[PDB]
């Protein structure tokens, strides 16, 4: 019965990330005066299919690896944390209701480099490898604005407690008393997931284009359930909804409405601006993202003491 | 004769100018209006 | 039998998968390009076809040789084909890719793109226009419709 | 006679300061990118539903080879070899000898329609309006031999079109 | 417990994919590829500056590994020693930033 509920948690995981894929090529096709996919399916609806059928039949590249093993495992522990990182997010109940969610979450995205790092070590090109390392480089550099946002809101929590941040924002959304964080946070999390204006893997070859179009489908659908998942701990995090006990399907559209709406407002930042430079996302987190960050945890430290409104811990 | 040529008046006047209309409020009104929303939720 | 009925049904869904899901990597050599480019711009718009715009070249299905051939570039067209997973598939777009075109009594010029990777399609024009570009797209899916791989694996 | 593109000294009273650090810190022209953005996302797209809608042409549109006929079923092509003259490519290879009825008419009419560059200088070159560049675009092969014209294939090419062919040209004859 | 059987399934679903993505493909005989880089045959050049940022990262997640337990800390009853704590170690992970600053430790990745 608890094996029903992972699966009715990690299927509709992989479903919507397969028609991810689908939105976020219409909505692109529009945005950039076009339309997306409309042949294949009715508006469409079979393109993930039959793009998932042709990877998954397509040519292995047969490649010499440095690492059999290693390049065995970044598939496997990036579509693993791609896949934990749901299990503790309230949506209005979390899978597994754990009192430290949010540095299990911190933690498995910490992770979620050596998928990168292994990727790029067993592919044989050096160019490979160093770009493996500086997307490894950028995405460990805005994991310390991840932690120190993070920490800065739980300040108003008073847990690491996911579901408590339900009852936290039962009042007022927290990106109201917390909106230069959410949007330093928002920038974070496009960062994070190697996403546009911060998509420095297909600017001018990345850590991945020596694997088989099937493990580079994982890699990639890995890399979508870590979009999705990083827009559904935004909205549990700053847009949280009403829940009401009796009725969680509630909050299960109100939160599944704004987290559509982030995914689609990743896809309209990806359709509007041209890439970054490397060293100017660097100057962007060191020199930028990391003083306002301090700055706002010494406020958000300091507060919560100023105003007496230290929240529980309970 | 017939041919292409433009009308009797010739045609009417084309705009080939920037127009970027300058929308938005100030930066003491939007420096305002986001102090406003901190206070808010501080509150 | 069953067995002819049943990869008579799997090549029709592998070959819908493939010809309903084409990645091309397009070869910008020379004007030809420009009109692939129209064949992406909106009013053609392959991506609504599921032929997406600019797969790298180790992921991509069909290889649109748009352009002149030089000789200083033919071993790089052919590694190119030779770095790509099968199925794959060469358009051959425009005069000088199809037989040398106007500079085909030239020192420095490929007679035709078919001298040194395989062409599935010949899509004619000085430059084809970017419709009949995506003609020669659509000519590929229904080349591609009609292949028989598992029935003569069946049969073989 | 001339303009200087960016060449504006930017104010630096609090106002216009306040105004740009607001811009920097609240990010005034991105949202100003994503409206653009979102403003062409409510435009209906111009995508044509290419094969069932077609791209616009014109009567000049300079297409597939064809050979025309006189409104008698006699070829109007007298062997003159002035296409194959004017021909930018050499494309076209004649050969002619007079037949049975001791007409000039030719034996051998080639295009190689993989050396042709589609300029139609051919049929303009053309003294009789014998050898046209007609409206047909979506003419692609699967084998590279199948572009090699000979005569019998532009002949048909032209009974394929004429009913079109013969009306492009008297929408376009009298800029000729 | 949960935890072990959710950790086992996401395992064994990815592992599932990823055997089938790596064996799905081996079942066709496609041919044998011969095929005989921006570097031709060059070493990989060490460059400082990824190191750099490597061990700032590391320094600076240091810095927040103190600084995780902020709270639970701020339930305490000294309050005035607490806050006084909290903002030095966020002062110095400022002071260890400006350091890497004003010593153009932050260039060219800045
Ligand atoms: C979570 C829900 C959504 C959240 C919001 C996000 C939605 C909108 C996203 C738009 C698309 C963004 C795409 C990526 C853009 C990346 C570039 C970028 O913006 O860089 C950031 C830029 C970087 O600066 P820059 O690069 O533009 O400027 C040049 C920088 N120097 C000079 C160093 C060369 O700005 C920031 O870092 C600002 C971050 C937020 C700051 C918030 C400040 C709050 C107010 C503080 C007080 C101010 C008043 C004075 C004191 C008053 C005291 C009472
Ligand atoms: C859940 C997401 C989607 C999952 C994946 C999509 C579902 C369908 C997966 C199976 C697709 C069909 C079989 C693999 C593709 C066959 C294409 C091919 O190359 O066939 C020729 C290949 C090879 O045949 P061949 O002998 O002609 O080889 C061609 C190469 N030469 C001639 C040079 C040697 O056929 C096979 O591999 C047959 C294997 C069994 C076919 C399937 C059995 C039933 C499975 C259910
Ligand atoms: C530079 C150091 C700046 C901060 C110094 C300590 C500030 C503070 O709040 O101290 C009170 C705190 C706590 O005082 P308290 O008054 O909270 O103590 C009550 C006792 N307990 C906590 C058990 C309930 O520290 C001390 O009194 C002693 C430790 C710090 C002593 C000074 C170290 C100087 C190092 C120089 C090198
Ligand atoms: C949480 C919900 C998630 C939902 C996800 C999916 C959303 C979209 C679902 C699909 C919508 C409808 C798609 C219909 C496609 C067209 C099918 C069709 O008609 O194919 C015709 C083809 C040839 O037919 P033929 O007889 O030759 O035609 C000549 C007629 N004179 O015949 C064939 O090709 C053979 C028949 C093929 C039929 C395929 C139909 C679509 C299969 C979709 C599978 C997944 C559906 C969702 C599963 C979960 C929910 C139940
Ligand atoms: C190359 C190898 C393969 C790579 C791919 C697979 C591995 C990587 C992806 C999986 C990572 C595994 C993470 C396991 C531990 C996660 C942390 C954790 O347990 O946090 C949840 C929770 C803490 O919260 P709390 O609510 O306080 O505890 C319950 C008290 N009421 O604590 C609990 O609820 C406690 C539950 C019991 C303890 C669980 C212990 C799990 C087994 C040990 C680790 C096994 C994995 C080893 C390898 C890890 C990666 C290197
Ligand atoms: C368990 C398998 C589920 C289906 C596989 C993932 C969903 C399909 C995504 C297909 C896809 C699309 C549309 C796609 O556009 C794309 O290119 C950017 C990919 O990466 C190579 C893709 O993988
Ligand atoms: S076939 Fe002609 S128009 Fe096309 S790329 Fe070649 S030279 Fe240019
Ligand atoms: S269109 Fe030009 S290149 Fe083609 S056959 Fe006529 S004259 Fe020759
Ligand atoms: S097609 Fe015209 S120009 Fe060419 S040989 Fe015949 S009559 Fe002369």
């Amino acid at each position: 019965m608890f094996m029903i509920n992972v699966l009715t948690l990690i299927i509709p995981i992989l479903l919507a990330v397969a028609f991810l894929t689908l939105v976020e090529r219409k909505v692109l096709g529009y945005m950039q005066f076009r339309k997306g996919p409309n042949v294949v399916g009715p508006y469409g609806l079979l393109q993930p299919i039959a793009d998932a059928i042709k990877l998954f039949i397509k040519e292995p590249l047969r490649p010499a690896t440095s690492s059999i093993s290693m390049f065995i495992l970044a598939p496997i522990l990036a579509l693993t944390l791609a896949l934990t990182m749901w299990i503790p997010l309230p949506m209005p109940y979390p899978l597994i209701n754990m009192n430290l969610g949010v540095l299990f979450m911190l933690a498995m995205s910490s992770l979620a480099v050596y998928s990168i790092l292994w990727s790029g070590w067993a592919s044989n090109s050096k160019y490979a490898l160093i770009g493996a390392l500086r997307a490894v480089a950028q995405t460990i550099s805005y994991e310390v604005t991840l932690a120190i946002i993070l920490l800065s809101v739980l300040l108003m929590n008073g847990s690491f407690t996911l579901s408590t941040l339900i009852i936290t924002q039962e009042q007022v959304w927290l990106i109201f008393p917390a909106w230069p964080l959410a949007m330093m946070w928002f920038i974070s999390t496009l960062a994070e997931t190697n996403r546009a204006p911060f998509d420095l893997t297909e600017g001018e070859s990345g850590f991945n284009v020596e694997y088989a179009a099937g493990p580079f489908a994982l890699f990639f659908m890995a890399e979508y359930a870590n979009i999705i998942m990083m827009n559904i701990f935004t909205t549990t995090l700053f847009l949280g909804a009403f829940h009401n006990p009796y009725m969680p399907e509630l909050y299960t559209i109100n939160f599944t409405i704004k987290s559509l709406l982030l995914s689609i407002t990743f896809l309209w930042i990806r359709a509007s601006y041209p890439r970054f430079r490397y060293d100017q996302l660097m100057h962007l987190l060191w020199k930028n993202f990391l003083p306002l960050t301090l700055a706002l945890c010494m406020w958000h430290v300091s507060l919560p003491i100023l105003l007496s409104s230290i929240p529980p811990q309970t | 004769v017939k041919q292409d040529m433009p009308p009797v008046g010739g045609y009417g006047p084309i705009d080939y100018k920037r127009n970027l209309p300058r929308r938005g409020l100030s930066g003491y009104s939007m420096f305002a209006v986001g102090i406003g929303a901190l206070l808010f939720g501080y509150w | 039998s069953r067995g002819e009925y049943v990869v008579a049904k799997l090549d029709d869904l592998i070959n819908w998968a493939r010809r309903s899901s084409l990645w091309p990597m397009t070869f910008g050599l020379a004007c030809c390009a420009v009109e692939m480019m129209h064949m992406a711009a909106p009013r053609y718009d392959m991506d609504r076809f599921g032929v997406v715009f600019r797969a790298s070249p180790r992921q991509s299905d069909v290889m649109i040789v748009a352009g002149t051939l030089t000789n200083k570039m033919a071993p790089a067209l052919r590694k190119v084909y030779d770095q790509m997973p099968e199925p794959r598939y060469v358009v051959s777009m425009g005069s000088c890719a199809n037989g040398g075109g106007y500079y085909h009594y030239s020192y420095s010029v490929v007679r035709g793109c078919d001298r040194i990777v395989p062409v599935d399609i010949y899509v004619p024009g000085c430059p084809p226009t970017a419709e009949a570009l995506l003609y020669g797209i659509l000519q590929l899916q229904k080349k591609i419709k009609r292949e028989k791989r598992l029935r003569i694996w069946y049969r073989r | 006679t001339y303009k200087y593109v960016n060449l504006r000294e930017p104010s630096m009273d609090m106002k216009s300061v306040t105004d740009r650090a607001a811009q920097t810190l609240l990010w005034t022209e991105l949202i100003r990118g994503l409206g653009m953005t979102l403003s062409y996302l409510f435009r209906e797209p111009a995508t044509i539903n290419y094969p069932f809608e077609k791209g616009p042409l014109s009567p000049r549109f300079r297409g597939e080879h064809a050979l025309r006929r006189y409104p008698s079923g006699e070829e109007r092509c007298i062997a003159c070899k002035l296409c194959e003259a004017v021909c930018p490519a050499q494309a076209i290879t004649i050969e002619a000898e007079p037949r049975a009825d001791g007409s000039r008419r030719t034996t051998r009419y080639d295009i190689d329609m993989t050396k042709c560059i589609y300029c139609g200088f051919c049929q303009e070159a053309c003294p009789v309006d014998a050898i046209v560049e007609g409206p047909n675009f979506e003419f692609s092969t699967e084998t590279h031999e199948e572009l090699l014209y000979n005569k019998e294939k532009l002949l048909n090419n032209g009974d394929k079109w004429e009913a079109e062919i013969a009306a492009n040209i008297q929408a376009d004859y009298l800029y000729r | 417990m949960n935890l072990m059987i959710t950790l086992l399934t996401n395992f064994t679903l990815a592992t599932l994919l990823v055997t089938i993505a790596f064996w799905l493909p081996q079942l066709n005989v496609y041919s044998e590829k011969t095929s005989p880089d921006p570097m031709g045959s060059a070493r990989l050049p060490f460059s400082m500056k990824f190191f750099l940022v490597a061990i700032t990262f590391l320094l600076f997640d240091l810095e927040i590994a103190l600084l995780l337990p902020l709270p639970w800390a701020s339930q305490t009853t000294n309050l005035n020693t607490m806050l006084t704590m909290a903002l030095l170690l966020i002062f110095l992970l400022a002071v260890s930033l400006a350091y890497e600053w004003t010593q153009k430790g932050l260039e060219w990745t800045e």
